[PDB]
C-alpha cells in the first residue's frame, strides 16, 4: 500500500505525504514572529549562525519578493530559494499583465494553488516551506497571510512559525485580548519592532543578539530590512521599556 | 462614431452615440455601443464594430476572473493592460479604438487605446471619426474639476457637435455616469435630437395586393405525437 | 522505505537518498576555498595514483564566464556536468544584460537546478559539492553548494575527505585575521592546508594545483597560479607539515 | 522520461473504484455545510474554523462566487476546493460567456465541473479533489436548483441536503423541517438551527458563515438604469446580520 | 521509480483476459436494473435509479436516460460519472456525421465508435476503461429499430430484449417467457414494468424512482418521436400495470 | 470581385407585434451566371430562424456549423435555444475566423419564448451585433431594402399587415438588383404556427 | 536487490552500484593497452574471435586521421559513443577549422555518459575507451571510465589481466618516453606490455592489431603483415 | 509514456505473445478450406442466448475487399479495431498503387499492426488471430493465409484456429489433401459445414459460411442454405 510514498489518499481521509512537509520546517529550527502595526507589519526571525566560517550577512530567510512584500520562510533552505524564485516570478508577471503590483492576499493564494498542484503530482514533491508574507497594502492595510505546503492560507492578526511557535501564540493572543482590536496601535514602526521582540523573548525564554535576529519591516509602500547595527538599537530599547 | 470620455473630480463620464453604420448605409438608428468590461468599467467602442465588441467581451471574461481572484473591484488600468497586449500580438491588424473609463478604489481614470497597443492618458480623450468635432467644444468649456451635472452637459454637447459635422455619429446620445463610491447610472437616451418626421401617407394594402403562387402551413413546434 | 525515491518523504523530515549522496562527496578528493579580502584562493588535491598519470593536465578546475572559478569534489563526472549546465547559464546572462554574471546570481541559478533533481524521480539527485566564487563589482565571494542545493556565504569552506584537517585551521585563520588576509598571503595558506589535509590521504601522494580570482593579483579575473609562484607555495606548505 | 501517464485510479476486486472511496473519506474530515432550498430562495450555510486563534476568519472564505446569481460551498479539504473553484469560474467564462455571452445555467455549470473532476481520475499525476460541493443557484431556465457535486464526478439535484462529517445528522434534522412551501426567512432559521447541532465551535455570526441565493439585489449590480438587467441573487451576510437572525430563531 | 509503482493493468492475464475489464462488469452489477425491449413500433427503455432518498430531488434527475441525438438515447448502468464522458463524445460524433453527410447517424456506427474508445483505454496509455454498459435504443430506416448492448470491453451484441445491471439473470428469464415477435409498444411497456417489479431494489416500485422513455413511430408522417415521460406520466402507466 | 458579392443573395426581416418575419430570394448564382432557383437560405433551429447571405460556400458551411452547435445545446439543456443566446453564439463563431475571414451576413430572427417578445439581430463579415427591433437587412439589394423598408414599416404590425409589407419590400428590391430575383419565400412566424408562403415574382 | 534494479537510487555507501556492474563488462571483454611518448601515441589491441570458424572483430575504430578509439567492453555500448565522437570531430573541422582536441572530446564524452546515468531508464555505458590522437598540445592517451571520468596517463590498460600490463609499463616508463621520433620502438614495447595480458591466448598476426598516431604520422591501423614486423 | 506492456522473458520469449495465443484459444473457432475455385471461411457464432437478434448481430466474417475476406478468433473487441485499420490499407493500395489489394499484402499489414505492439512499450499485441483468404485481381488461384497475434503469418491449404482446432484438424487430415483440394464450390462448402458440426454443433443458428468466388465475387450463404447442407450431411 503506497499512500505514504505517492500523493494518493488513505482510508483516513488524509494525505500523509503532505503532513510530512510540515515536519521538515521544525528541523531547521527557525522561529518567526509577525505582528501587524498601525502603519507597518513587522516580522522578526531567527538567524542561526553556527560557525565562525559562515558569513552572517549572506545567511537569509527573508526574500524580497516585490517592492512592498517581504517573505520569510520557515523550513529547508533549498526549498526556500525555489519558492522565493517562483513567488517573485509570478509577482512580476502580475505587474506586467495587469499593470499594478501584486497584492499580498492574491500572492498567498497563487503560491497556495501551485503548492496544491505539487501535492497533486506524484513526481513533483511539494516544497516543505511554510511561507509568511508580510506587507502593508493600501487596499487591505497592514496584512499577513501565511501559506503552507498543503495549499491552505488564511489571514492573520499575527502569526508565528517554527517548532516552539505554540508558545508564541499564547503571548500574542493575550495582547489582542487587552486591546480588543486586531492590530497593535502604535504609530512609530520602531516601537512595533520592540513589542514584537518582547513577545518572542517571552515565548522562547532566550535573549537575542543582533546576529541571532534578522528583521524585516514593511512600512507604507516599501519593504526593507534592518542592518545588524539597527537591530541592536531595538534590543537596547527593550531594556528602556 | 464618436466617443468622448471626460474625467472629472468625482468620477468619469463615458458617452457615445447610437448610430451604427455599415458603409454609407445606416445599419441601426439605435444600438448601444457602450459595452461592459465590468459594471464599474464601462467602455464604448469605435472603428471596426466587430473587432471592438469581441475583444471587450474576451477580456471582460478574464477581468471577471481577476475580480473574483482578488475579491474586490478590478482596476481600470488592469483592463487597459489586457487590451494592450492582445492587440499588440497582431501588430494592429485588429482595429480596436476604445475609450476605457472606470472607477476603482484608487480613483478616477480615463484612458484611450488604439489598434496597435498604443495608449494615451488625459482628462479628456476622444476617439473614433467624430472625435475631431467633439474635441473643439471640449477645449473651450472644460476647466479642471467638473461636477457630475457639469460633466454630463459637457459630454452630451460634445457628441452633439459630432452629430452636425460627422456622419459616423448621429441619432440619440447615451451617457453612463460612473462616480466613485456609488453605482453607475446608465442614462440611456439622455438626449434625443433627430426623430423621424411624420409620413405623408400610410402604406397599407388590402389582401391579395401582392401576388402569391401557392401557400402552405409548416409547423415548427415539435415532432408531433399521434 | 523512505529512500526508494525522493518523492518519498520520511516522518523525520529528512530525505535519505540526498543525505546518502553527501557520502559520495565524502569519498572525493580534498578541496578548499579561502575567502580573502580581495579574492579567493582555491586549492585541490590531485592524487597521484600511479606514475602513469600526467601532472597538471587533468583539471578539476573549470572556469565559468571569465571570473568565476569552480572546483569540486565528489563524483567528478557529475560535477563536470553541473558546471557544463552553468556555463550555458553564464552565457545567457551575458547575452541578455551585456555583463558578466555576478557571484550571488550564479549561485542562485546552480542552486535551482540541483534543488530540482531532488524532487523528480526522472532525474537522479546530485552527488557533488562545488566550491566556487570570484570577484565582481559587489566584492569577493565564496560559496559552497551542497548536493541538496544549499549554499551560504563563507569566510572559509572545504569539502572532501580531508576537510577535517582544513576546516579547523580555518578557524585559526580567522582568528589570525579577523579582517582577512592578502591575496598574496592566501597562496601560501591555500597550499598549506592541502598539505595538512594530505594526512587524511597519507596512503597516497598528490600534486598541488592552485588557482585564484582576486582584484589585486589578476584584476578580478580567474587565472591559474602557474610557474615559479605555484612552486613557491608548494615549497612553503611542504615545510609546515615537516 | 516521466512515464506517469497511467491512471492512479483503479478498479477494486469487489467492485468500486478505490481512489474515490479514499477521497470520500476526506470529505468526512472536513467541515460541515448544508443547503436548504426554499420556494422563494435558497440558503446555504457552513461553519468556519481556523488554524490559529490569531487567524482572522473575516478574511476566510469557504463560500465563493462562481457567477453573480450562483454560489458554491465545500466540505472536505481547503486546498482541494481552492484550485477547483477557480476552475469552476474559468469554465463558466470560457465556454458560455465567450460563446453564449452570458452567465451559464445552474444545471449546465454543474455538469461542466464534473468533467474537470473526471479527468482528475484519469491519467497519472492527478488525483481527484477530495471535496463535495453544494452548488446553489438560480437560473432563468430551471428556476432555483440545488446540486451536490461528488468527488466521483457525478451530480444529483436535491431539495435540501448536507455534506461534511455531520451530514447524516443534518439531513435527518432537515427531514421533518422541510415542507413543500417554505419562506426564505424560515429557511434561514432552520439552517442555523441544523448547523448548531453540527458545529463544535462558537455559534455566533462571526464563526457561522451565512449566504443566501434569495431574491436579487439591483443595488449591488454596480450600475443602474437598465431595468431589464438583474443584479446578484447572491448576498453574503456579514457577522452582525447573522447575529440578528440568531435572536430570531 | 516511474515503473516501480506501475502495476500493469493494460496487460492480459494468463487466461487472455484483462483484469480491469473483468472487474468493471462487477462494479456495473452495483448499479440498478436497466432494460431495453424492442417491440416493432418502437423501443422501450426503462431504468430504475440506483439511489433514492426522500430529500433527493428525483423529478429533475437524470441519471439513467440521456439523448445522444433525436433518434438515439441510452440507458446507463454503471457509474454516472464514467458514462458522462462517453455521452458527450457520443453527442459530438453523431452531430459530426450529420454535419458532413447531412444525414442522421445510423445506430451501428455510433455503437461501434463508443466501443472503440473503451478498447482504446486497454490498448494503450495505461488507462483504465470506463466501466459503463449502455443499452442503446436507436432508429434508422435501414434496419428499422435496432437494440444493442455494449460492455466495458468495447463490444456490441444485437438483441430483441436485454437487461444489464442488478438482477440481470432474473430479468432475462421473465423476458424470454413473455415475449412475442408481434409485440406492440403497449405490450412492451407493460412487460418492461412487470419485469422491473420482480427485480426491484426496494420492496416497492415507485414512479419517482423510475425513468421511462420510449421512441415511437406513432408520431405522424413516419417520424420517430422520443418521449421521456415525467414521473407523473410514469405514474399513469404504473396504474395501468396495476402495481399501484 | 469580392467574394461576398459574387453570388449575392439577400435576406429581409421585419418585426411586428407577436410575430416576426424573415424572407429571402431563391436566386443563387455564381457571378453573372444564374445557377439555381431551388435554393433556400432560411433554416431554423427551434423557434430561432437563421437567414444567411453572401458567399455561397460560406452560406452552406455556416449553415451546418450552426446546426452542429445547436444540437449540442439542445441535448445538454433539454430545451429550445433562445434568440438572444443564438446571437451571442453567432457573434463568437464569426470572430473565430478573423483572419481568413468569413464572407457572409447572418441574420437572426425569432421570438423570445419566455416573454413573447419579437427579437431580431444582424451580423456581418467577422461579427457585430446589430441591435434593432425594427429590421435587419443584408445582401447586394441592401440599398434597395433599407430605403424601402424604412418607408413602409410602421411599429406594432399584425401578422397579416406584416406579410403585405415584407412581401412588397423584397419584391421591388430584388427586381432592382441583378444578383437577386428568381423567386421568393416568406416565413410568417407566430408564437404557435409558422406559415411558409412562396411569392409569384417576375422572373428576372 | 534493493537498489540494484534501479539506476536512480543511492546507495548508503555513496556509490551507484550500476557503475560497478558497468565495470565488469571490461573484465569479461577484450584487453587493450595504450602507451604514449611525447611524439607518438600507440594502441595495441587484442582482437578476439568467437571460435576458429569465426574471424576476429576489430576493436579499434578510426575516428579521424589524427584520432582513434578502442573498445574493451561491450560492442553495442561502444557503438553509441563512437558515432557521437565521430560527429563532434567532423563538426570541429567544419565550424572551427580545428582538429578536435583529444582532451576536450573527453570532457564532452564524460557529460554525455553522465546524463544517461542520471536518467531513469538509462545506464552508464559499459565500455572503456582508450582514446589516442595527436593534436596541438602533442600526444594524448586518455582513460574513459564507465562513469565518464577521463584521466591522462603515459601508460594504462583496461580489460582482463590489465593490472600486469601496467606493472610492465611502470617499469619501462622512462624508457619509451625518451625514444622519440622512431614509431617502431613504441610499438615493440606495447607488444611486450600486452604479452603480460595473455592467459595463453597467444599473439599471432591475425589476433594482433596495432594503431598509431605520430607527430607527422597519421592515425593508421596495421594488421596482416604490418603487425608481423613488430612480433 | 512508453512503459513496457510488452517485455522480454527469461526463456527468450515475450510474455504478451504467450498470453495472446491462449486468448485466441478460448475464443471462437474458424475453419478455412480452399478449393481450386473458391475459398470458404466458416466460423463459430455465439448466439446461444435467446432474445438475441442474430440478424443485426456482428458477423464472424467481414469483407475487407470485393474479393478478399477476413474472419477472426480471440477477442471480439480487438478484431473490429483491426478491421477498421485494414479498410484504410485497402484504400491506400488503390490510392498509390492502383488495383484492389492482394491477399498477401493484406496479410503482411495485419501482422504489421501486431509487430508494432510487439517491439514497443506502452502497447500490447491484440489477442487476435485471423484467416485471410481470397483472390488477387485477375487471378483465379485461391489464397489462404493465417495471421497470429505474434505478428507472424503462415500460408495454409487448410487451417483451423480456435477451440478444439485439433479435433477439426485431424478430421481434415482424413478428408482434405494439399494435393487435390475439392474441385467444386459446393463440395468445399459442405466439408467446412461437416467439420463445424462436430464441435460447434447446434444447427445453422451457430454455423455460418461465406464463399468467395474468383475475380470480385463475394456471396453470403443464408441460414436456410446452411441448414439444407446440414441435413444432407447428417443423413449421409
Amino acid at each position: 500500500g503506497y499512500d505514504r510514498h505517492i500523493t494518493i489518499f488513505s482510508p483516513e481521509g488524509r494525505l500523509y505525504q503532505v503532513e510530512y512537509a510540515f515536519k521538515a520546517t521544525n528541523q531547521t529550527n527557525i522561529n518567526s514572529l509577525a505582528v501587524r502595526g498601525k502603519d507597518c507589519t513587522v516580522v522578526i526571525s531567527q538567524k542561526k549562525v553556527p560557525d565562525k566560517l559562515l558569513d552572517p550577512t549572506t545567511v537569509s530567510y527573508i526574500f524580497c519578493i516585490s517592492r512592498t512584500i517581504g517573505m520569510v520562510v520557515n523550513g529547508p533552505i533549498p526549498d526556500a530559494r525555489n519558492a522565493a524564485l517562483r513567488a517573485k516570478a509570478e509577482a512580476a508577471e502580475f505587474r506586467y499583465k495587469y499593470g499594478y503590483d501584486m497584492p499580498c492576499d492574491v500572492l498567498a493564494k497563487r503560491m497556495a494553488n501551485l503548492s496544491q498542484i505539487y501535492t497533486q503530482r506524484a513526481y513533483m514533491r511539494p516544497l516543505g516551506v511554510i511561507l509568511t508574507f508580510v506587507s502593508v497594502d493600501e487596499e487591505l492595510g497592514p496584512s499577513i497571510y501565511k501559506t503552507d505546503p498543503a495549499g491552505y492560507y488564511v489571514g492573520y492578526k499575527a502569526t508565528a512559525t517554527g517548532p516552539k511557535q505554540q508558545e508564541i501564540t499564547t503571548n500574542l493572543e493575550n495582547h489582542f485580548k487587552k486591546s480588543k482590536i486586531d492590530h497593535i496601535n502604535e504609530e512609530s514602526w520602531e516601537k512595533v519592532v520592540e513589542f514584537a521582540i518582547t513577545h518572542m523573548i517571552d515565548a522562547l525564554g532566550t535573549e537575542f543578539s543582533k546576529n541571532d535576529l534578522e528583521v524585516g519591516v514593511a512600512t507604507k509602500d516599501k519593504f526593507f530590512t534592518l542592518s545588524a547595527e539597527n537591530i541592536e538599537e531595538r534590543l537596547v530599547a527593550i531594556a528602556e521599556q | 462614431t464618436t466617443i468622448v470620455g471626460v474625467k472629472f473630480n468625482n468620477g468619469v463620464v463615458i458617452a457615445a452615440d447610437t448610430r451604427s453604420t455599415q458603409g454609407p448605409i445606416v445599419a441601426d438608428k439605435n444600438c448601444a455601443k457602450l459595452h461592459r468590461i465590468s459594471p464599474k468599467i464601462w467602455c464604448a467602442g469605435a472603428g471596426t464594430a466587430a473587432d471592438t465588441e469581441a475583444v471587450t467581451q474576451l477580456i471582460g471574461s478574464n477581468i471577471e476572473l481577476h475580480s473574483l481572484y482578488t475579491s474586490r473591484e478590478p482596476r481600470v488600468v488592469s483592463a487597459l493592460q489586457m487590451l494592450k497586449q492582445h492587440l499588440f500580438k497582431y501588430q494592429g491588424h485588429i482595429g480596436a479604438y476604445l475609450i476605457v473609463a472606470g472607477v476603482d478604489p484608487t480613483g478616477s481614470h480615463l484612458f484611450s487605446i488604439h489598434a496597435h497597443g498604443s495608449t494615451d492618458v488625459g482628462y479628456y480623450l476622444s476617439l473614433g471619426s467624430g472625435s475631431l468635432a467633439a474635441m473643439a467644444v471640449l477645449e473651450s468649456h472644460w476647466k479642471q474639476d467638473l461636477t457630475k451635472e457639469e460633466a454630463i452637459k459637457l459630454a452630451s454637447d460634445a457628441i452633439q457637435a459630432g452629430i452636425w459635422n460627422d456622419l459616423g455619429s448621429g441619432s440619440n446620445v447615451d451617457v453612463c455616469v460612473m462616480e466613485i463610491g456609488k453605482d453607475a447610472e446608465y442614462l440611456r437616451n439622455y438626449l434625443t435630437p433627430n426623430v423621424r418626421e411624420e409620413k405623408q401617407k400610410s402604406y397599407k394594402f388590402p389582401r391579395g395586393t401582392t401576388a402569391v403562387l401557392k401557400e402552405s402551413i409548416v409547423n415548427i413546434c415539435d415532432i408531433q405525437e399521434e | 522505505g523512505y529512500d526508494l525515491s525522493n518523492s518519498v518523504f520520511s516522518p523525520d523530515g529528512r530525505n535519505f537518498q540526498v543525505e546518502y549522496a553527501v557520502k559520495a562527496v565524502e569519498n572525493g578528493t580534498t578541496s578548499i576555498g579561502i575567502k580573502c579580502n580581495d579574492g579567493v584562493v582555491f586549492a585541490v588535491e590531485k592524487l597521484i595514483t600511479s606514475k602513469l598519470l600526467v601532472p597538471q593536465k587533468n583539471v578539476k578546475i573549470q572556469v565559468v564566464d571569465r571570473h568565476i572559478g569552480c572546483v569540486y569534489s565528489g563524483l567528478i563526472p557529475d560535477g563536470r556536468h553541473l558546471v557544463n549546465r552553468g556555463r550555458e547559464e553564464a552565457a545567457s546572462f551575458k547575452k541578455l544584460y551585456k555583463t558578466p554574471i555576478p557571484i550571488p546570481a550564479f549561485a542562485d541559478r546552480l542552486g535551482q537546478y540541483v534543488q530540482a533533481h531532488t524532487l523528480y524521480n526522472s532525474v537522479r539527485p546530485f552527488g557533488v559539492s562545488t566550491i566556487f566564487g570570484g570577484v565582481d563589482k559587489n566584492g569577493a565571494h565564496l560559496y559552497m553548494l551542497e548536493p541538496s542545493g544549499s549554499y551560504w556565504g563563507y569566510k572559509g569552506a572545504a569539502t572532501g575527505k580531508g576537510r577535517q584537517s582544513a576546516k579547523a585551521e580555518l578557524e585559526k585563520l580567522v582568528d589570525h585575521h579577523p579582517e582577512g588576509l592578502s591575496a598574496r598571503e592566501a597562496v601560501k595558506q591555500a597550499a598549506k592546508i592541502i598539505y595538512l589535509a594530505h594526512e587524511d590521504n597519507k596512503e597516497k601522494d598528490f600534486e598541488l594545483e592552485i588557482s585564484w580570482c582576486s582584484l589585486s593579483e589578476t584584476n578580478g579575473l580567474h587565472k591559474f597560479v602557474k610557474g615559479d609562484l605555484l612552486q613557491e607555495a608548494i615549497d612553503f606548505a611542504q615545510k609546515e607539515i615537516n | 522520461t516521466d512515464r506517469y501517464s497511467f491512471s492512479l485510479t483503479t478498479f477494486s476486486p469487489s467492485g468500486k473504484l478505490g481512489q474515490i472511496d479514499y477521497a470520500l473519506t476526506a470529505v468526512k474530515q472536513g467541515v460541515t455545510s448544508l443547503g436548504i432550498k426554499a420556494t422563494n430562495g435558497v440558503v446555504i450555510a457552513t461553519e468556519k474554523k481556523s488554524s490559529s486563534p490569531l487567524a482572522m476568519s473575516e478574511t476566510l472564505s469557504k463560500v465563493s462566487l462562481l457567477t453573480p446569481d450562483i454560489g458554491a460551498v465545500y466540505s472536505g479539504m481547503g486546498p482541494d476546493y481552492r484550485v477547483l473553484v477557480d476552475k469552476s469560474r474559468k469554465v463558466a467564462h470560457t465556454s458560455y460567456k465567450r460563446i453564449y455571452g452570458e452567465y451559464p445555467p445552474t444545471k449546465l455549470l454543474v455538469s461542466e465541473v464534473a468533467k474537470i473532476m473526471q479527468e482528475a481520475t484519469q491519467s497519472g499525476g492527478v488525483r481527484p479533489f477530495g471535496v463535495s460541493l453544494l452548488i446553489a443557484g438560480h437560473d432563468e431556465f430551471n428556476g432555483f436548483s440545488l446540486y451536490q457535486v461528488d468527488p466521483s464526478g457525478s451530480y444529483f439535484p436535491w431539495k435540501a441536503t448536507a455534506i461534511g462529517k455531520g451530514s447524516v445528522a443534518a439531513k435527518t434534522f432537515l427531514e421533518k423541517r422541510w415542507n413543500d412551501e417554505l419562506e426564505l426567512e424560515d429557511a434561514i432559521h432552520i439552517a442555523l438551527l441544523t448547523l448548531k447541532e453540527s458545529v463544535e465551535g462558537e455559534f455566533n455570526g462571526d464563526t457561522i458563515e451565512l449566504a443566501i441565493i434569495g431574491d436579487e439585489n439591483p443595488d449591488l449590480l454596480g450600475y443602474t438604469g437598465i431595468p431589464t438587467d438583474k443584479g446578484p441573487r447572491f448576498r453574503k451576510l456579514t457577522s452582525q446580520e447573522i447575529n440578528d437572525r440568531l435572536e430570531a430563531l | 521509480g516511474s515503473r516501480r509503482y506501475d502495476s500493469r493493468t493494460t496487460i492480459f492475464s494468463p487466461e487472455g483476459r484483462l483484469y480491469q475489464v473483468e472487474y468493471a462488469l462487477e462494479s456495473i452489477s452495483h448499479a440498478g436494473t436497466a432494460i431495453g425491449i424492442m417491440a416493432s413500433d418502437g423501443i422501450v427503455l426503462a431504468a430504475e435509479r440506483k439511489v433514492t432518498s426522500t430529500l433527493l430531488e428525483q423529478d429533475t434527475s437524470t441519471e439513467k436516460l440521456y439523448k445522444l441525438n433525436d433518434k438515439i438515447a441510452v440507458a446507463v448502468a454503471g457509474l454516472t460519472a464514467d458514462a458522462e464522458i462517453l455521452i458527450n463524445t457520443a453527442r459530438i460524433h453523431a452531430q459530426n456525421y450529420l454535419k458532413t453527410y447531412n444525414e442522421d447517424i445510423p445506430v451501428e456506427i455510433l455503437v461501434r465508435r463508443l466501443s472503440d474508445i473503451k478498447q482504446g483505454y486497454t490498448q494503450h496509455g495505461g488507462l483504465r476503461p470506463f466501466g459503463v454498459s449502455f443499452i442503446y435504443a436507436g432508429y434508422d430506416d435501414r434496419y428499422g429499430y435496432q437494440l444493442y448492448t455494449s460492455n466495458p470491453s468495447g463490444n456490441y451484441t444485437g438483441w430483441k430484449a436485454i437487461s444489464v445491471g442488478a438482477n440481470t439473470s432474473a430479468a432475462q428469464t421473465l423476458l424470454q417467457m413473455d415475449y412475442k415477435d408481434d409485440m406492440k409498444v403497449d405490450d412492451a411497456i407493460e412487460l418492461a414494468l412487470k419485469t422491473l417489479s420482480k427485480t426491484t431494489d426496494s420492496s416497492a416500485l415507485t414512479y419517482d424512482r423510475l425513468e421511462f422513455a420510449t421512441i415511437r413511430k406513432g408520431a405522424n408522417d413516419g417520424e420517430v418521436y422520443q418521449k421521456i415521460f415525467k414521473p407523473q406520466e410514469i405514474k399513469d402507466i404504473l396504474v395501468k400495470t396495476g402495481i399501484t | 470581385s469580392d467574394p461576398s458579392s459574387i453570388n449575392g443573395g439577400i435576406v429581409v426581416a421585419m418585426t411586428g407585434k407577436d410575430c416576426v418575419a424573415i424572407a429571402c430570394d431563391l436566386r443563387l448564382g455564381s457571378q453573372s451566371l444564374g445557377v439555381s432557383n431551388k435554393f433556400e437560405k432560411i433554416f431554423h433551429y427551434g423557434h430561432v430562424f437563421l437567414g444567411i447571405t453572401g458567399l455561397a460556400t460560406d452560406v452552406t458551411t455556416l449553415n451546418e456549423m450552426f446546426r452542429y452547435k445547436t444540437n449540442l445545446y439542445k441535448l445538454k439543456e433539454e430545451r429550445a435555444i433562445e434568440p438572444e443566446t443564438f446571437t451571442q453564439l453567432v457573434s463568437s463563431s464569426l470572430y473565430e475566423r478573423r483572419f481568413g475571414p468569413y464572407f457572409v451576413g447572418p441574420v437572426v430572427a425569432g421570438i423570445n419564448s419566455k416573454s413573447g417578445k419579437p427579437f431580431i439581430a444582424g451580423f456581418d463579415l467577422i461579427g457585430c451585433i446589430d441591435e434593432a427591433k425594427d429590421f435587419i437587412v443584408s445582401g447586394t439589394a441592401s440599398d434597395q431594402l433599407f430605403g424601402m423598408c424604412e418607408s413602409l414599416y410602421e411599429p406594432n404590425l399584425e401578422p397579416e399587415d406584416l406579410f403585405e409589407t415584407i412581401s412588397q419590400a423584397l419584391l421591388n428590391a430584388a427586381d432592382r438588383d441583378a444578383l437577386s430575383g428568381w423567386g421568393a419565400v416568406v416565413y410568417i412566424i407566430k408564437k404557435d404556427e409558422v406559415v411558409k408562403r412562396y411569392l409569384k415574382m417576375r422572373q428576372d | 536487490n534493493n537498489y540494484d534494479g534501479d539506476t536512480v537510487t543511492f546507495s548508503p555507501t555513496g556509490r551507484l552500484f550500476q557503475v560497478e556492474y558497468a565495470l565488469e563488462a571490461i573484465k569479461q571483454g577484450s584487453v587493450t593497452v595504450g602507451l604514449r611518448s611525447n611524439t607518438h601515441a600507440v594502441l595495441v589491441a587484442l582482437k578476439r574471435n568467437a571460435d576458429e570458424l569465426s574471424s576476429y572483430q576489430k576493436k579499434i575504430i578510426k575516428c579521424d586521421e589524427h584520432m582513434g578509439l578502442s573498445l574493451a567492453g561491450l560492442a553495442p555500448d561502444a557503438r553509441v559513443l563512437s558515432n557521437y565522437l565521430r560527429q563532434q570531430c567532423n563538426y570541429s573541422s567544419l565550424v572551427f577549422n580545428r582538429k578536435l582536441a583529444v582532451e576536450r572530446a573527453g570532457h564532452l564524452l564524460c557529460d554525455k555518459a553522465q546524463k544517461n546515468t542520471q536518467s531513469y531508464g538509462g545506464r552508464p555505458y559499459g565500455v572503456g575507451l582508450l582514446i589516442i590522437g595527436y593534436d596541438k598540445s602533442g600526444a594524448h592517451l586518455l582513460e574513459f571510465q564507465p562513469s565518464g571520468n577521463v584521466t591522462e596517463l603515459y601508460g594504462t590498460a583496461i580489460g582482463a589481466r590489465s593490472q600486469g600490463a601496467k606493472t610492465y609499463l611502470e617499469r619501462t616508463l622512462d624508457t619509451f618516453i625518451k625514444i622519440d621520433g622512431n614509431p617502431d620502438e613504441l610499438i615493440k614495447a606495447g607488444v611486450e606490455a600486452i604479452s603480460q595480458s595473455l592467459r595463453d591466448e597467444s599473439l599471432t598476426v591475425d589476433n594482433l592489431s596495432i594503431a598509431i598516431v605520430g607527430k607527422d604520422t597519421p592515425f593508421t591501423i596495421y594488421d596482416g603483415e604490418a603487425v608481423a614486423k613488430y612480433i | 509514456y512508453d512503459r513496457a506492456l510488452s517485455i522480454f522473458s527469461p526463456d527468450g520469449h515475450i510474455f504478451q505473445v504467450e498470453y495472446a495465443l491462449e486468448a485466441v484459444k478460448r475464443g471462437t473457432c474458424a475453419v478455412g478450406v480452399k478449393g481450386k475455385n473458391c475459398v470458404v471461411l466458416g466460423c463459430e457464432r455465439r448466439s446461444t442466448l435467446k432474445l438475441q437478434d442474430t440478424r443485426i448481430t456482428p458477423s464472424k466474417v467481414s469483407k475487407i475487399d470485393s474479393h478478399v475476406v477476413l474472419s477472426f478468433s480471440g477477442l471480439n473487441a480487438d478484431s473490429r479495431i483491426l478491421i477498421e485499420k485494414a479498410r484504410v490499407e485497402a484504400q491506400s493500395h488503390r490510392l498509390t498503387l492502383e488495383d484492389p489489394v492482394t491477399v498477401e499484402y493484406l496479410t503482411r499489414y495485419v501482422a504489421g499492426v501486431q509487430q508494432r505492439y510487439t517491439q514497443s512499450g506502452g502497447v500490447r499485441p491484440f489477442g487476435v488471430s485471423t484467416l485471410i483468404a481470397g483472390f488477387d485481381p485477375r487471378d483465379d488461384e485461391p489464397k489462404l493465409y493465417q495471421t497470429e497475434p505474434s505478428g507472424i503469418y503462415s500460408s495454409w491449404s487448410a487451417q483451423t484456429i480456435g477451440r478444439n482446432s485439433k479435433t477439426v484438424r485431424e478430421f481434415l487430415e482424413k478428408n482434405y489433401d494439399r494435393k487435390e483440394p475439392p474441385a467444386t464450390v459446393e463440395e468445399c462448402v459442405k466439408l467446412t459445414v461437416r467439420s463445424l458440426l462436430e464441435v460447434v454443433q447446434t444447427g445453422a443458428k451457430n454455423i455460418e459460411i461465406t464463399v468467395v468466388k474468383p475475380d470480385s465475387d463475394i456471396v453470403a450463404l443464408s441460414s436456410e442454405e446452411i441448414n439444407q447442407y446440414v441435413t444432407q450431411i447428417e443423413q449421409e
